[PDB]
């Protein structure tokens, strides 16, 4: 599990509502959150499958 | 829209929802075939939903029209959000009726103190997530450039302005980008960005539509 998989999800300052995936470390699974549209951190995946693969 | 109220059914007939399988941004109908939205709302395929009020329910007034062209400002900057504007040409004309109509382009820049209406289906909570079905409205004033700059030092270009309240509690939020800021019947802004939603000393930053008038005229012309 890369260490970036431990970051909390990061919405960023933009105000879109883009459904993205993030690894929730405690819960041990890929979960949905709201991504604002700019300034993505790496714990931010475009599908569950990508998220599950990396993290 | 944090700290807003349900807009009356179809009282913002120019408001659109952009949809990629779900509502992701707003926009403004500025003519029968063109919608203005923000640059960071870009995607290669977008369905434009007009005459919506409740985005969960087919009421019977909605027109669902595919985006035939999607033209982000060519100097949109993803890092600074400068030139955060985008045009969408609809694949067919919108049928103008009482629930769908256009909003005029601004004829002068925003004027400080002017009371504007901001609308959207974005988060209504300043922390956590409370995304509404019903279109949300919010009355808010244009802030001076000094306040805007004090709030976001070094981050505001002459293409941005601030609308809201330094005391916090009322603001646009995630899911509102691309939607309108309307003052005395003119489209003065596009919901663009901010540090959180509705936080003290952090009003929303909005793209200054007046600055893009020519670009909009020309892009329309070149794609007519
Ligand atoms: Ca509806």
């Amino acid at each position: 599990r890369p260490d970036f998989c431990l970051e909390p999800p990061y919405t960023g300052p933009c105000k879109a509502r883009i459904i993205r995936y993030f690894y929730n470390a405690k819960a041990g699974l890929c979960q949905t959150f709201v991504y604002g549209g700019c300034r993505a951190k790496r714990n931010n995946f475009k599908s569950a499958e990508d998220c599950m693969r990396t993290c | 829209i944090v700290g807003g109220y349900n807009c009356e059914e179809n009282s913002v007939p120019y408001q659109v929802s952009l949809n990629s399988g779900y509502h992701f941004c707003g926009g403004s109908l500025i003519n029968e075939q063109w919608v203005v939205s923000a640059g960071h709302c870009y995607k290669s395929r977008i369905q434009v939903r007009l005459g919506e009020h409740n985005i969960e329910v087919l009421e019977g007034n909605e027109q669902f029209i595919n985006a035939a062209k999607i033209i982000r400002h060519p100097q949109y900057d993803r890092d600074t959000l400068n030139n955060d504007i985008m045009l969408i040409k609809l694949s067919s004309r919108a049928v103008i009726n009482a629930h769908v109509s256009t909003i005029s382009l601004p004829t002068a820049p925003p004027a400080t103190g002017t009371k504007c209406l901001i609308s959207g289906w974005g988060n209504t909570a300043s922390s956590g997530a409370d995304y509404p079905d019903e279109l949300q409205c919010l009355d808010a004033p244009v802030l001076s450039q000094a306040k805007c700059e004090a709030s976001y030092p070094g981050k505001i270009t002459s293409n941005m302005f601030c609308v809201g309240f330094l005391e916090g509690g009322k603001d646009s939020c995630q899911g509102d980008a691309g939607g309108p800021v309307v003052c005395n019947g003119q489209l003065q802004g596009v919901v663009s960005w901010g540090d959180g939603c509705a936080q003290k000393n952090k009003p929303g930053v909005y793209t200054k539509v007046y600055n893009y008038v020519k670009w909009i005229k020309n892009t329309i012309a070149a794609n007519s």
